């Protein structure tokens, strides 16, 4: 029965190993997530939370009719 | 916020040019093509400065 059916105990040991560390990998990728987020949500100086402003290609800089402008 | 600098009367000082718009306009045209050089350098100085109180003298 051990030799036609069942798994070897070192072979079920090394995969539990591989998934715990895969598991423990995600978590902290999911930790590291949420602090970023929350970070570029307060301060606004990263890639996410870039809320769109005025282009300033639209400006005219040639001479006006007026001088003071 | 700050203080406008503004210049004193005695610098705001000239002899006027007191004709009408009808004498100016009858003579516009040779005003144009013999006072050139103060005129341009003047209007160059406004659009350049963008200021009135730097351009007066």
């Amino acid at each position: 029965i051990a030799r036609t059916f069942f798994d070897a105990p070192e072979k079920n040991y090394e995969r539990t190993m591989a998934i715990l560390q895969i598991e423990s990998e995600k978590a902290e990728l999911r930790l590291k997530e949420l602090e970023v987020r929350r970070l570029m949500r307060a301060k606004g100086d990263g890639p996410w939370f870039q809320y769109p402003t005025i282009d300033k290609a639209l400006i005219d800089h040639s001479p006006k009719a007026t001088p003071d402008n | 916020p700050g203080i406008v600098e503004l210049p004193s009367l005695e610098d705001l000082k000239v002899q006027e040019v007191k004709v009408s718009s009808s004498v100016l306009k009858a003579a516009a045209h040779h005003y144009g093509a013999q006072c050139d050089k103060p005129n341009k350098e003047f209007m160059l100085c406004r659009w350049e400065e963008k200021d009135p109180r730097r351009c007066l003298e």
